[PDB]
C-alpha cells in the first residue's frame, strides 16, 4: 500500500545529477521508466521495486560521495570501486543504516575516516583500499557490531595501530597494509579476534616483538607481518595457528631459530621468513609439513637442508639463497613435487645435483651460483624444456654438458661460468629459440663454435672467455644482429674476420683478445654504429689499421701485440692511445716509444 | 589505479 | 639491490618503444644479468650501454647512486629534459656520452666533480648557458665534444681545456674566447 511506496528512481536521478559521467555509464537511468531496477548498476531483490544493491564500480564517475543515496531504504550493498569519487567521506554516510557491503576502494577520497561508519549496525564489509585517507583510526571502529572485513589498505593513515581494533569480535579480516603508520607494536589484543582468518599488516611500520597472543588465533589462514621492523624471535606460540596456510615475516629484523613448533601447522603450505637475521638450522619438523613454498633467503642459517622437504607432493618454490647452509641437496628433490623455482645460491652446499629436479616437468629457474656442487649436469635436465633461467656458475662442476641441455627452447639465460665443464657446444644449441644470454666463461670447453649458434636470432650476449675453443669463427655468427656483447678472449680461435662483421649493428663490445686470429682488421669495423669497446690484442692481425676506425667513438681500444704495419691515422697518434698499439714492430706512429 | 601487491611470498631471485 | 632500484627508476621514466629494458627485472638480487648492464667482479654496475635504442623521456637523478659506474652510454636517442645535476656524484665515471639527444638546460657545474672522466661527449643537444669552469679541474679529460649546442659565454683555455681545439666547441649560439678566435668583452 501507501506505507510501502518509495521514490528510489528519484533518489537515483539525484545521485546521477551529483556525479560527472564522461563515459555515459548512467544513460540507462531514464526518469520515464516505471522502475529503476533495469538501470546500469542497479539490482532490486524481491518483486518489490526497492533498490537493494548499487554497483557502479569501474564506471569512470567523478565527484564527492552522493550522501542522498542513503535515502534508498533497502540499500544493503553499495560499490563505487575503481572510480574518481573525491573529497572527504561525509559523516552522514551513517544515514545508510541498512548497508551490509560498502566498497569505496580505488577512489580519490581524502581527509579523516568518518567515525560514523561504526554507527551502521548492519555493516559486514568495509573496503576503503586505494584512497588518500589520513589521521588516526577513530575509537568508534572498536564498536562495530557485525563487521567481518575491515580493509584500510594503501591509504595515508599516519597514527599508531590501535589496540581497540582487537575488540571487534565478529572480525574475519584486518587488512591495514601499506599505510605510513607512526611506529607501533602489534597490540596483544589482536589475539582476542577469535574469528580472524586474515591479518594483513605488510609495510605498517610495525616495531617490537610478535606477541604470543597471536598463537590464540585458531581460525587464522593468513598471517602477513612482512615489510616491517619487528625484532625478537619467531614465537613458538605460532604453532597454535591450527588453520594457518600462509605465514609472511620477510624483510624484518627477526633473530633466533626457526621454531620446530611450526611443524604442528598441518594446513601450512607457504612460509617466507626471508631477509631476516635468523640463525641455527632449518628444523626437520617444518620440512616434514608438505609445504608448497618455503623462502628463507638472506638469513644467517647453517647446517643441512632436511631431506624431509623432498617428501612434499606440493613443493613448487624453495628460495634459501644467502645463507651458510652445508651438505647435499636432498636426493629425491623434484621427484615427488612440481618444483618450479629453486634458488639455493650463495650457500656452502656440496656434492652432485639431485638427479630428478625436473621429474614433474615444471622446473623454470635453476639458480645455484656460489656453491661447491660437483659432478656432471644430470642427463634428465636435458629433457627439462620448462626451464627459462639456468645459473650454475661458481661451482666445482665437471664433464660434458648433456647434448639436449644446450637446445632447451624456453631458456633465456644459460650461465655455466667458473666451472671445469668440458666437451663442445652441441649443434643442438640451434633449438634454443629464446636464448638471449650465453655465459660460458672460465671453463675447459673445447671445439669449434657450431654453425647453429648463428640460428639464435635473438642472442644478445655471447661470453665464452677463458676456454679452449678453436677454429675459425662460423660465418653464421656474423648474422647475429641483436648481439651487443661478444667476448671470446683467452681462447684458441684462429682464422680471419670477414666483411660480414658489418651486420653486428647492435654490438657494443668486441673482445677477441689472446686468440690466434690472422688476416687484416676488416674496413667494415667503422660501420659498427654502437661499438665502444674493441680489444683485438694478443693476436696475429696484420696489415694497415683501417681509416674507418676514426669514424667510431671508442672508449676502449687495444690492438697491441699483433702484426699490424703502416702509419697511425693522425687521430690515433694521441697520447691517450699510447698503450693501444704496443708490440706492432711494422707500425710507425708519432706516439712516444712507438715506431 | 594504484595496483596493490597481494599478501604472499617475496620474489627476490638470482 | 640499491643499484638495480636506481636503474629501474630510469626504466619507468624512460619511453622504450623497442622494449630494450625488458630484461630489467627489479626482483633480481642485482642488475648484473640485465641486458645493457655490465658489472665488475664485485657485482657493482660499471657500464650502462643504451646507445641508439630509440629511447625517449627524461633521465633521473637516481643514476648518481651508481658509485662504480665508469661508462654511461645514452647517445643517439631522443631523451629530452635536463642533465641531472646528481650525475656529478658518479665518482668513477670515465665516459659521459649523452650526444645525439634533445637534452636542454645548462651543463651542470657538478660535472666538474668527475675527477676520473676522460670522455665528455654532449654534442648534438639543445644545451644552453656557459661551459662550467669546474670542467678545467678534470685533469683526466682527453676527449671533449660540446659542439652543435646552443651554448654561449667564455670558453675556458686553462687546466685540461688548454689542449682542446675549435672542433670541440663548434656550432654554438655565442661562444667567445681564444679557441673561438672571437675575443670576449
Ligand atoms: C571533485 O571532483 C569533481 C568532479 O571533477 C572532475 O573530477 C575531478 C576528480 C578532476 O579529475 C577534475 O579534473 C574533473 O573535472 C570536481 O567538480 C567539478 O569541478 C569542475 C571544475 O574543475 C566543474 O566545472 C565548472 O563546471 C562548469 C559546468 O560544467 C563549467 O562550465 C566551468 O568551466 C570551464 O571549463 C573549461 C574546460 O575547457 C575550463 O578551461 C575553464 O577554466 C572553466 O573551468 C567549470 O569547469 C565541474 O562542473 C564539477 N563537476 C561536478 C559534477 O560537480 C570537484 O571540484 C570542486 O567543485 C567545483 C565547482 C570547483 O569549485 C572546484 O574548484 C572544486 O574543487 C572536485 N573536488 C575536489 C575537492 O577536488
Ligand atoms: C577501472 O576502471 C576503468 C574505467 O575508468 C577501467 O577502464 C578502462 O578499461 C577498459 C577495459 O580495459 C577499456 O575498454 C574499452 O573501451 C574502448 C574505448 O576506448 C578508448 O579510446 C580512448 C581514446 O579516445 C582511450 O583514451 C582509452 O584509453 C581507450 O583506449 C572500447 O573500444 C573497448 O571495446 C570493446 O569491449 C567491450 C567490453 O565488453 C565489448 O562489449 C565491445 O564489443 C568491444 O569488444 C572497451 O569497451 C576502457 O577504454 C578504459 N577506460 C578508461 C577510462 O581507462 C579499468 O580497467 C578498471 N580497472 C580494474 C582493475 O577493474
Ligand atoms: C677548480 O679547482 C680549484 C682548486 O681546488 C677550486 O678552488 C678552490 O675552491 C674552494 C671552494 O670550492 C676554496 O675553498 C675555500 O677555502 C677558503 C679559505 O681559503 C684560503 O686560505 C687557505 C688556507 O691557507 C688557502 O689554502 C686557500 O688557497 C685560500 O687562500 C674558505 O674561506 C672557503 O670557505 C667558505 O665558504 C663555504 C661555503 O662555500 C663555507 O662552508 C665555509 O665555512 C667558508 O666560510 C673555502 O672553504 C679554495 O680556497 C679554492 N682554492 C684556490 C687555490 O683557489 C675551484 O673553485 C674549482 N672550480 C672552479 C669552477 O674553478
Ligand atoms: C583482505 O586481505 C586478504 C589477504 O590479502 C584478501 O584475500 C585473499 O584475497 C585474494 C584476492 O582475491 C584471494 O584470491 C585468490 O584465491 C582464490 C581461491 O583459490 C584457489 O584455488 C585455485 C584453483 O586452481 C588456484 O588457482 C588459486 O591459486 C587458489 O589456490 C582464487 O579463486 C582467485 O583467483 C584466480 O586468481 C587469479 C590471480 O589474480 C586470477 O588471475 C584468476 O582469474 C582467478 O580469479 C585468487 O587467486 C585469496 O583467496 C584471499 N585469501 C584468503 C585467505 O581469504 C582479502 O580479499 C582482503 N579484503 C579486502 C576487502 O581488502
Ligand atoms: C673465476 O675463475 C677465474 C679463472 O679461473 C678466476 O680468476 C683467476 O683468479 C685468480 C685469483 O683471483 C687470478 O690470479 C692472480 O693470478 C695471477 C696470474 O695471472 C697471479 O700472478 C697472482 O698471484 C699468485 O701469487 C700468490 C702469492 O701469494 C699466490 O697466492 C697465488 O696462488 C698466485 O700464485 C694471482 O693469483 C688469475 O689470474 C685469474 N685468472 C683469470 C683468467 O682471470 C676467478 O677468481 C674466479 N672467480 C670466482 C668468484 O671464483
Ligand atoms: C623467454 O624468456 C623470458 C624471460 O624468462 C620469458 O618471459 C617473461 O614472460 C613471463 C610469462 O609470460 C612474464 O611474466 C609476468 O609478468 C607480467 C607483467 O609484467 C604478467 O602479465 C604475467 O602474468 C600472469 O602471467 C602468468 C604466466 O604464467 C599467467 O598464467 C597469468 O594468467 C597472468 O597473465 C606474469 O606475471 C615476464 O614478465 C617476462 N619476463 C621478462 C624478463 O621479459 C619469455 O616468455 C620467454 N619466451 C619464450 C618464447 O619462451
Ligand atoms: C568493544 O565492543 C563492544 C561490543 O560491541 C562495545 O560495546 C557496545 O558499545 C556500544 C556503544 O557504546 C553500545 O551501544 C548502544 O546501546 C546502548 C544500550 O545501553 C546505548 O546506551 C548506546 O547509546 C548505543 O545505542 C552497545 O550496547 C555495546 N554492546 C555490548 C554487547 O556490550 C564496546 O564499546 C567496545 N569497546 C571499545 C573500547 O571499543
Ligand atoms: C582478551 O580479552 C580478555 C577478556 O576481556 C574483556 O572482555 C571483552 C568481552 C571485552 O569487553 C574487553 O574489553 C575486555 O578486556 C582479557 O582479559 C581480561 O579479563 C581479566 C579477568 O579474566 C582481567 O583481569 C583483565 O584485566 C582483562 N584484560 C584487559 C586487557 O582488560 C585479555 O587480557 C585480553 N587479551 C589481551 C589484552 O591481550
Ligand atoms: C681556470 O681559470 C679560472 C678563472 O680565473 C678559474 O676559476 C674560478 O676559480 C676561482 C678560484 O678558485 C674562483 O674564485 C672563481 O669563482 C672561478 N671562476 C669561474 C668563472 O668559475 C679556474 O679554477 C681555473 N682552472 C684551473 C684548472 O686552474
Ligand atoms: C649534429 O648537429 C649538426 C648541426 O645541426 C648536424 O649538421 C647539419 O646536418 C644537416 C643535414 O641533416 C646539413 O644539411 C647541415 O649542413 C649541417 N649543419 C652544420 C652546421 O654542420 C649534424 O648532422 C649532426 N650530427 C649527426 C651525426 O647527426
Ligand atoms: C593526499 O593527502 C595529503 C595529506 O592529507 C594531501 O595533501 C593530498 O592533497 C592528498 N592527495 C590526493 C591525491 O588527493
Ligand atoms: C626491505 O626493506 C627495506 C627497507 O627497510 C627496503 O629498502 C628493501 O628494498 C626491502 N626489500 C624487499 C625485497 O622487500
Ligand atoms: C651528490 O650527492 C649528495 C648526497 O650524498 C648530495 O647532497 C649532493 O647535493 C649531490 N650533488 C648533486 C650535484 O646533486
Amino acid at each position: 500500500g501507501s506505507s510501502m511506496d518509495n521514490q528510489d528512481g528519484f533518489i537515483l536521478q539525484q545521485v546521477k545529477l551529483s556525479l560527472d559521467d564522461p563515459d555515459s555509464y548512467l544513460s540507462s537511468w531514464n526518469s520515464n521508466d516505471a522502475s529503476p531496477c533495469r538501470w546500469s548498476g542497479v539490482s532490486c531483490a524481491g518483486d518489490f521495486s526497492s533498490v537493494t544493491s548499487v554497483d557502479l564500480s569501474s564506471a569512470n564517475l567523478a565527484g564527492p560521495f552522493p550522501s542522498v543515496i542513503c535515502r534508498l531504504s533497502n540499500l544493503a550493498h553499495l560499490s563505487l570501486y575503481n572510480n574518481s569519487i573525491n573529497s572527504t567521506l561525509p559523516l552522514n554516510i551513517a544515514a545508510c543504516k541498512s548497508l551490509q557491503t560498502l566498497d569505496l576502494s580505488q577512489n580519490l577520497l581524502t581527509g579523516e575516516l568518518p567515525q560514523t561508519l561504526a554507527d551502521i549496525p548492519t555493516l559486514v564489509h568495509l573496503d576503503l583500499t586505494g584512497n588518500n585517507f589520513s589521521g588516526d583510526i577513530p575509537a568508534s571502529f572498536g564498536k562495530f557490531e557485525n563487521l567481518e572485513v575491515l580493509s584500510l589498505v594503501y591509504n595515508l593513515l599516519d597514527g599508531t595501530i590501535p589496540p581497540f581494533l582487537g575488540n571487534i569480535s565478529t572480525l574475519k579480516m584486518l587488512n591495514l597494509s601499506y599505510n605510513p603508520f607512526s611506529p607501533s607494536r602489534i597490540p596483544p589484543e589482536f589475539g582476542n579476534l577469535t574469528n580472524l582468518e586474515v591479518m594483513w599488516l605488510t609495510e605498517c611500520h610495525l616495531v617490537g616483538q610478535i606477541p604470543d597472543s597471536l598463537g590464540q588465533l585458531s581460525k587464522l589462514v593468513d598471517l602477513d607481518l612482512a615489510l616491517n621492523d619487528l625484532v625478537g624471535h619467531i614465537p613458538p606460540s605460532l604453532g597454535g595457528l591450527t588453520n594457518v596456510v600462509q605465514i609472511e615475516l620477510y624483510n624484518n629484523s627477526l633473530t633466533g631459530e626457526i621454531p620446530p613448533e611450526l611443524g604442528n601447522l598441518k594446513s601450512l603450505r607457504l612460509l617466507d621468513a626471508s631477509m631476516n637475521q635468523l640463525t641455527g638450522k632449518i628444523p626437520d619438523e617444518l620440512c616434514r609439513v608438505p609445504l608448497e613454498s618455503l623462502n628463507l633467503y638472506e638469513n644467517n642459517l647453517e647446517g643441512e637442508l632436511p631431506a624431509s622437504i623432498a617428501l612434499s607432493p606440493n613443493l613448487y618454490e624453495i628460495r634459501i639463497f644467502g645463507n651458510r647452509l652445508t651438505g647435499g641437496l636432498p636426493k629425491d628433490l623434484g621427484l615427488n613435487s612440481p618444483l618450479r623455482w629453486l634458488d639455493v645460491s650463495e650457500n656452502e652446499f656440496s656434492g652432485d645435483l639431485p638427479a630428478d629436479l625436473c621429474a614433474k616437468g615444471e622446473l623454470e629457474e635453476l639458480l645455484i651460483i656460489h656453491n661447491s656442487f660437483s659432478g656432471v649436469i644430470p642427463e634428465s635436465l636435458a629433457d627439462c624444456r620448462s626451464l627459462t633461467r639456468i645459473r650454475l656458475a661458481y661451482n666445482r662442476f665437471s664433464g660434458s654438458v648433456p647434448t639436449g641441455f644446450w637446445g632447451l627452447p624456453h631458456v633465456n639465460l644459460l650461465e655455466l661460468v667458473n666451472n671445469s665443464f668440458s666437451g663442445e657446444i652441441s649443434k643442438s644449441i640451434g633449438g634454443a629459440s629464446n636464448l638471449s644470454l650465453l655465459i660460458l666463461s672460465n671453463n675447459e670447453f673445447t671445439g669449434s663454435l657450431p654453425e647453429e649458434i648463428g640460428s639464435l636470432d635473438n642472442l644478445n650476449q655471447l661470453s665464452a672467455s677463458g676456454n679452449k675453443f678453436s677454429g675459425s669463427l662460423p660465418d653464421s655468427l656474423m648474422s647475429l644482429g641483436e648481439l651487443g656483447t661478444l667476448d671470446l678472449h683467452g681462447n684458441q680461435f684462429s682464422g680471419e674476420l670477414t666483411s660480414g662483421i658489418k651486420s653486428w649493428k647492435k654490438l657494443n663490445e668486441l673482445n677477441l683478445a689472446d686468440n690466434e686470429f690472422t688476416g687484416k682488421i676488416p674496413d667494415e669495423i667503422g660501420s659498427l654504429s654502437v661499438l665502444n669497446y674493441l680489444d683485438l690484442s694478443g693476436n696475429m692481425f696484420s696489415g694497415k689499421i683501417p681509416v674507418s676506425l676514426q669514424s667510431l667513438k671508442l672508449n676502449q681500444l687495444n690492438l697491441s701485440y699483433n702484426r699490424l704495419s703502416g702509419d697511425l691515422p693522425p687521430s690515433l697518434a694521441k697520447d691517450m692511445y699510447k698503450n693501444s698499439f704496443i708490440g706492432n714492430p711494422g707500425l710507425c706512429g708519432d706516439i712516444k716509444g712507438l715506431c | 589505479y594504484v595496483p596493490v601487491p597481494a599478501s604472499g611470498p617475496s620474489r627476490k631471485h638470482n | 639491490n640499491l643499484e638495480g632500484d636506481a636503474l629501474h627508476t630510469l626504466r619507468v621514466t624512460l619511453v622504450d618503444p623497442n622494449n630494450v629494458l625488458q630484461s630489467w627485472d627489479p626482483t633480481l638480487v642485482n642488475p648484473c644479468t640485465w641486458f645493457h648492464v655490465t658489472c665488475n667482479n664485485e657485482n657493482s654496475v660499471i657500464r650502462v650501454d643504451l646507445g641508439n635504442a630509440e629511447l625517449s623521456g627524461h633521465l633521473v637523478p637516481e643514476l648518481g647512486v651508481l658509485k662504480n659506474l665508469q661508462y654511461l652510454e645514452l647517445y643517439s636517442n631522443n631523451i629530452t629534459g635536463p642533465i641531472p645535476s646528481n650525475l656529478g656524484n658518479l665518482t668513477n665515471l670515465v665516459s659521459l656520452d649523452l650526444y645525439l639527444n634533445s637534452f636542454s638546460g645548462p651543463i651542470p657545474e657538478s660535472l666538474g666533480k668527475l675527477s676520473k672522466l676522460r670522455f665528455l661527449r654532449l654534442n648534438n643537444n639543445s644545451l644552453t648557458g656557459s661551459i662550467p669552469m669546474s670542467l678545467t679541474n678534470i685533469t683526466t679529460l682527453q676527449v671533449l665534444d660540446l659542439s652543435n649546442n646552443r651554448l654561449s659565454g667564455s670558453v675556458p683555455d686553462n687546466g685540461s681545456f688548454s689542449l682542446f681545439t675549435p672542433i670541440s666547441f663548434a656550432n654554438n649560439l655565442d661562444l667567445c674566447g681564444p679557441v673561438t678566435s672571437h675575443p670576449c668583452p
